[PDB]
């Protein structure tokens, strides 16, 4: 290939990480507007930037989704991550949710608010949950930070399958993984 | 208000021998029968509770059943120490009733 | 350790009384009903009384009525069971049991204590 | 946290991690800096391999396949905050650890490699070695001096 | 004896971690199911496993207990610790309390939910690290299990007790209360 | 997350890093004193069991020695001096490894491997423990073995 | 100067913090009873230890303050981080606040309560935000914990500019960002 | 969280970082040492202005200057413990790390220092050398090892 001082060969490792699937949760980029979280080879999350509301009342009742217990934590636990790791989050009228029969159904309007608001929060989180898409995803795909926007007015995350395979990057377990790391920063007192 | 009636009220066995006993009561009970052990000279011991559950430090030929109006206390294989007279107690009433218990002697 | 101990026995003269309680520790003793039986050691076991953990409810048995109060002090995690006019016939040791429904160690027993009625 | 994980039994690859055909194996070399080292991608994901691996053999998991497991970890396992520091270089347009890709230097006549660096990405895409040949000219000395001083 | 390369010998040594009390809480095994934190030389929190319940309450008023101010604090900081680290928890139903009367009565009800993603799963994980040092005799449950854990009693329950060398097992140890100080915000989920 | 209470101030004075273990600190020995280099390991190491209790015990000795007694020994105080303490993670991997069935240390028994015409033991390691008690040197002499090797390896680099 | 080994000679550096005013806060001295926080060269946070009050009637009205959002956020995290960081805090009785027209005002009433109280909880997370100036502003410099106390009946953080300048020690980001590590820390049920 | 983020391109630092008007360079060494150590004040504050440095280079901010980008920077950038430990030594009547002033132990002829040392303070002012005589010593003897070594 190349060698370096005329001795050293470069060859390159590529690592499969979907042999990961089980133990972690694994981020896919599919088509821009649309990524995805599988846990094993059963269930999933999708995310999807979108211009259209699939619900609409402000009322996420948490309550009520805990007491049922419908709902695969598998999933509740990586929703719970990534909306406690939403820096600066102060308007709980900007998100709305569904949890009736589990069937979980989150949605964030970042139509709600231009820099350091919850819109521009949610993109954040976002963009770390879906590291290996949100690079072209978000447009300011770098240089720079707390002043990003996208052309979409909605975040809306759902209960899905695992069977919607990845098309612009590989899985990876590394999105999850960061953002569990810090999940209590960036909290206003309320 | 319910009354439990036990039989047969004297029985006898031999060391080692499969005994049964048995409660009977009148509305039902669900399984919340309980069986004592009554020595002479000693406080009843309760053995089993909730029909058939077995408590705590009784040994393990001890055990029982029902769960409506029909209830037994069984000994798998009777030891010398448990020449008794046993009771069985409802308490789905909030008013106990005990039984008039049953005796087995040693023949 | 969930306990009830009883205190107060003793010997009582045929139409006298005698005061007994039952101090309760290591649990929410408030929040409980209680129950008194007493054992005559010649007949098999018997239940005196029952009393609601706020006092609402008080029963007694039916060979016993008139002659017994009982009540609780959720202050102090007493039980306490008056007993009046007593006849030979209660002659027994009497115990503290809290009996809870759906608890996996349903009777919580007392050591009790003698009341000797007597001439 | 830092790494606590000690890599398990030389260490090898095997074919069903690798996205290229046929698994590659390792000397003690790599292993033992993957102890001593906390700032390095490849033995990052190497620990998460090892987790996986236990994890599969000798726990069953009610279909959840035990999240709540890596939840806590994930902290013996990876160092975060190699996972912060490549998204920061990510943030501003500097290039970064995609931990997908890496250099493997080899040695045509010893059969030795370095540890495996990570290749960096940047604008959506993989960086050529020109731009971090300095980086490739830097380990092929390291390796030299290596076997220098093992002489 | 046990003379390595014929020039040394393997020698140990065990740590009396006992003196470690003044600054840090203790954890230790008795029997099989109780087991201690013990703080300074005076006081400490028993953890019992049992079948017995104390509190038919269902009412858990920390925030009353708080206005009141007259818990012991390093046992009420523990307690926090301990409920904190559950992880999923969300099942508030199945725990009571009765912070009054200045002391600190805790019931986890392990049955309220009897599968993995049950409460008492949470607790007992809360509980093996808590105690860890003995608390595998106690949970009764073979090993490779964690990720599943139940047990064989109804309540794990917390009660403030005083100092005695309530050791039989183990050894008081500070690492499980330690190791659970960077797990308390972990596997929390939303509101 | 590394440690950096480095066994705190001028604790290394008379015999130089002559870090000792006292009475009160040791089950049986009345005293065990390790050399200059179980300390230097100590400081500069992020792994092993046996140097996150030698900070535990120091800071120990420096919180009663300094300060004011504070009212019923407050936690407060430890919560905030753990993680420059103790490694947060070795627990954690010692956790999981318990959780796996596989070897751990509990932080109880740890070894040394003691030189017998010298001194200058190795820093001492945890003995594991596995199914309810003590592993045999039938399956530590793989490490005791090499910890034996690196203190010849040590001594011929000194030289 | 001084030459170890007649070889080597010590020679000082003194870092110019300040320039690190942009990306982080940081934390100034000036004369025992005030201390400041300082955001770039447009805003700060004034830090008083006095005996007088300012307001009065303990409704610290945050969900007011979060839905009006006419607070400058870079301040807000900040005041947020004082008080999650308060350990063993279970008084809010202890503080009143006014966020109207943002114009935060946080006034925490030492006055409330001797060891290991909410009033010592206060000073103890003062003492690391103001780091630099701690040491004579709550008289027991060291040799204590968990029973300190001063002279002082409250400590009102207010709403101020950044040109008040440093007297006592050099301005350091060092408070804040030790206090960004455990803010979760000590904190009860509730 | 380690220290990982590493030193950008021999380090100068800026003379307008500095409380003295003129700048000072440090070689290779120095930089090793920040990429290896764990524990060093001085290593940790160098990576808090390269972080600034870059920050400011490559982005913009509205107004707030990126607070909330600190907030998650800054476990890749310093070791919060060394604040830790310093913090302890101060509640505790020890001698402790102020940031703000550095030993920078040179070399008369090579024209060589060690990694700056943190200068301790206690009692409200600076150390006199005489109490940290020691460790002056040991550094100005380690940096004799490292040159034999060579
Ligand atoms: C950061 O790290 C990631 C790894 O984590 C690194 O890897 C990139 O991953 C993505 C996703 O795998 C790669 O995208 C693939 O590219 C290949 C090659 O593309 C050529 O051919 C397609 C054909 O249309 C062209 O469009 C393209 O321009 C190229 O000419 C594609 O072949 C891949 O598509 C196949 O796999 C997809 C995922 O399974 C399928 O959706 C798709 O249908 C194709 O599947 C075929 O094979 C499957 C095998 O299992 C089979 O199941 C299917 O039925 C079908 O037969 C995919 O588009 C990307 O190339 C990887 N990296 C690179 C640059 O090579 C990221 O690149 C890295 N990021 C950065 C910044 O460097
Ligand atoms: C821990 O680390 C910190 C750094 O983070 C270290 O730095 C100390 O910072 C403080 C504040 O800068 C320094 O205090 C200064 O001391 C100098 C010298 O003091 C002498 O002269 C004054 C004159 O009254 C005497 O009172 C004093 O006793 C000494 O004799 C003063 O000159 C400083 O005042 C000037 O700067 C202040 C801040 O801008 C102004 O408020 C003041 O008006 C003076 O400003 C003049 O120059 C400015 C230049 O920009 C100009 O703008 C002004 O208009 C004006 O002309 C200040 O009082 C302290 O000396 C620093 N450290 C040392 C000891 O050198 C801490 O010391 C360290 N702490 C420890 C030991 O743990
Ligand atoms: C720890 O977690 C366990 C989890 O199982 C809890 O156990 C559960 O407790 C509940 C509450 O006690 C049980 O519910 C009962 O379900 C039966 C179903 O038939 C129902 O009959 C019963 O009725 C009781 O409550 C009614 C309320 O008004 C009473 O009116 C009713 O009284 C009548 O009937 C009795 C006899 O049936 C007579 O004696 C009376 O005179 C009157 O006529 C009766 O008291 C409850 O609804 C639930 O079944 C049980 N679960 C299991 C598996 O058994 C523990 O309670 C919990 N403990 C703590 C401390 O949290
Ligand atoms: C973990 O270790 C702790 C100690 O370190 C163990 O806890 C101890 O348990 C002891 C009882 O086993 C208890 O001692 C008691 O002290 C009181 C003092 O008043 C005595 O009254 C007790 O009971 C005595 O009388 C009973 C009679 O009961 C029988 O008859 C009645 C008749 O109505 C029946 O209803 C009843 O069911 C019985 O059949 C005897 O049974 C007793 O043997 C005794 O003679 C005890 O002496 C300690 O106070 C207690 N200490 C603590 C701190 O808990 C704990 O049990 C152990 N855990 C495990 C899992 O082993
Ligand atoms: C890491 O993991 C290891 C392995 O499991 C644990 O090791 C155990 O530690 C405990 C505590 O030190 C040891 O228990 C002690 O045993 C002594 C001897 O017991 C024999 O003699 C008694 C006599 O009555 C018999 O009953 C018993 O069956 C044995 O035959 C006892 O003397 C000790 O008790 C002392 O203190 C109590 C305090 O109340 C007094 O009542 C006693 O009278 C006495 O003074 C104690 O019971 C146990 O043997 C060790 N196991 C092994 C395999 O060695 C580590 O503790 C654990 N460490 C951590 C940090 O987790
Ligand atoms: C809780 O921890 C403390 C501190 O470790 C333990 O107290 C200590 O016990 C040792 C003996 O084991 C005491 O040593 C003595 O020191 C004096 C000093 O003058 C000396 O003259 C004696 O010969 C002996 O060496 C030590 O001083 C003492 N420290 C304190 C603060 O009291 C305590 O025993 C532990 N308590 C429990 C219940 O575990
Ligand atoms: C669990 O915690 C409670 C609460 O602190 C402990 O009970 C309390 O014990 C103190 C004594 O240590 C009691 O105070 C004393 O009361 C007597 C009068 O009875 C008085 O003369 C003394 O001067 C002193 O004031 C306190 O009242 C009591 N409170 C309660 C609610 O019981 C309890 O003992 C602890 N558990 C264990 C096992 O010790
Ligand atoms: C997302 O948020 C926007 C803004 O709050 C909502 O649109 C507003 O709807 C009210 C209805 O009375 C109008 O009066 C406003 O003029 C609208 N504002 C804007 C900017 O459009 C929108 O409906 C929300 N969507 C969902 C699904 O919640
Ligand atoms: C995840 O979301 C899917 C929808 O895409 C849910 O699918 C059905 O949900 C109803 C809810 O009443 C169930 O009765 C059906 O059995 C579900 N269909 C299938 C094929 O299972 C799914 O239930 C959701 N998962 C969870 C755990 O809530
Ligand atoms: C680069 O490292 C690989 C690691 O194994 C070497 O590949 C092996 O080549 C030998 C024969 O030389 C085969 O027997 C093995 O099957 C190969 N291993 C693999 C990858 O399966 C490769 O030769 C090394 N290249 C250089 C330049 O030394
Ligand atoms: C928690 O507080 C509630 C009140 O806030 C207590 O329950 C009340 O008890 C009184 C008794 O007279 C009733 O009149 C009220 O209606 C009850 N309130 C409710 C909400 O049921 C409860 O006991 C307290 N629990 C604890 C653990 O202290
Ligand atoms: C920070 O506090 C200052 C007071 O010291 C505020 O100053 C004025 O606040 C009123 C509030 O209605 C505004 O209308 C004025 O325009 C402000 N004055 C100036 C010169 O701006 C200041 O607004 C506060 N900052 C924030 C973000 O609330
Ligand atoms: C201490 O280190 C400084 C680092 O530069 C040396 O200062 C330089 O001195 C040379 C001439 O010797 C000048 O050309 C540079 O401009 C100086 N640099 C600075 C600080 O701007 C200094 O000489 C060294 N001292 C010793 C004892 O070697
Ligand atoms: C899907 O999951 C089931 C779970 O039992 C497993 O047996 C099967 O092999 C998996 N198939 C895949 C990943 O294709
Ligand atoms: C949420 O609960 C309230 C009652 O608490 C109810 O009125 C509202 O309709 C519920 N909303 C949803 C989306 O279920
Ligand atoms: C104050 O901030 C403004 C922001 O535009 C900047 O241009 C100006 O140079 C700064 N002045 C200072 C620190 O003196
Ligand atoms: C806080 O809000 C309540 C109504 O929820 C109001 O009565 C009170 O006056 C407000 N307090 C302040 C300081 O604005």
């Amino acid at each position: 290939t190349s060698l370096y001082k005329g001795v050293y060969e470069l060859q390159t490792l590529e690592l499969n990480m979907e042999t990961l699937n089980m133990t972690m949760p694994l981020s896919c980029t599919k088509n821009n507007s649309h990524h995805y979280i599988m846990v094993g080879n059963e269930t999933g999350l999708e995310l999807t930037l979108t211009n259209t509301s699939i619900i609409n009342h402000k009322f996420c009742n948490l309550s009520d989704a805990h007491k049922k217990n419908l709902y695969d934590h598998a999933l509740m636990s990586i929703i719970s991550t990534f909306h406690l790791s939403i820096p600066n989050f102060n308007q709980y009228e900007a998100m709305s949710c569904d949890f009736n029969g589990g069937k979980i159904s989150v949605q964030y309007n970042l139509s709600h608010s231009h820099c350091g608001t919850v819109a521009n929060g949610v993109l954040q989180t976002f963009m770390r949950m879906a590291w290996g898409g949100s690079y072209i995803a978000l447009d300011s795909g770098c240089g720079n930070w707390d002043c990003i926007m996208t052309s979409y007015q909605y975040l809306i995350i759902q209960n899905t399958t695992w069977e919607d395979h990845c098309q612009f990057s590989r899985p990876s377990p590394i999105g999850y993984l960061g953002l569990l790391s810090q999940r209590t920063r960036d909290i206003y007192i309320s | 208000e319910i009354v439990l009636t036990q039989s047969p009220s004297t029985l006898s066995a031999s060391v080692g021998d499969r005994v049964t006993i048995t409660c009977r009561a009148s509305q039902s009970i669900n399984n919340w029968l309980a069986w004592y052990q009554e020595k002479p000279g000693k406080a009843p011991k309760l053995l089993i509770n909730k029909a058939s559950s077995l408590e705590s430090g009784v040994p393990s030929r001890f055990s029982g059943s029902g769960s409506g109006t029909e209830f037994t206390l069984t000994i798998t294989s009777l030891q010398p120490d448990d020449f008794a007279t046993y009771y069985c107690q409802q308490y789905n009433s909030n008013s106990w009733t005990f039984g008039q218990g049953t005796k087995v002697d040693m023949k | 350790e969930v306990q009830l101990v009883e205190s107060g026995g003793g010997l009582v003269r045929p139409g006298g009384s005698l005061r007994l309680s039952c101090a309760a520790s290591g649990f929410s003793f408030s929040s409980y009903s209680m129950h008194w039986v007493r054992h005559v050691p010649g007949k098999g076991l018997v239940w005196v009384s029952y009393i609601n953990s706020d006092g609402s409810t008080k029963i007694y048995a039916d060979s016993v009525k008139g002659r017994f109060s009982i009540s609780r002090d959720n202050a102090k995690n007493k039980l306490y069971l008056q007993m009046d006019s007593l006849r030979v016939e209660d002659t027994a040791v009497y115990s503290c049991v809290r009996l809870v429904h759906y608890d996996w160690s349903p009777f919580v027993w007392g050591q009790g204590t003698l009341v000797t009625v007597s001439s | 946290g830092t790494f606590t994980w000690t890599l398990s039994d030389g260490y090898c690859l095997t074919r069903w991690m690798l996205i290229e055909a046929e698994l590659k194996c390792f000397g003690n070399t790599a292993v033992a800096k993957c102890n001593e080292k906390h700032d390095e991608e490849f033995c990052d994901m190497l620990r998460l391999f090892d987790f996986n691996k236990q994890a599969i053999q000798r726990l069953k998991a009610p279909a959840q396949m035990s999240i709540q497991l890596i939840n806590k970890a994930v902290n013996a396992l990876i160092n975060d905050q190699l996972i912060m520091k490549n998204h920061l270089r990510d943030i501003m347009c500097i290039p970064y650890c995609n931990y997908s890709k890496y250099w493997y230097l080899n040695h045509t006549t010893t059969g030795r490699t370095s540890l495996p660096k990570c290749w960096l990405v940047s604008n959506g895409s993989y960086l050529n070695e020109t731009h971090f040949s300095d980086d490739i000219e830097q380990q092929a000395d390291n390796m030299i001096t290596e076997m220098l001083q093992k002489e």
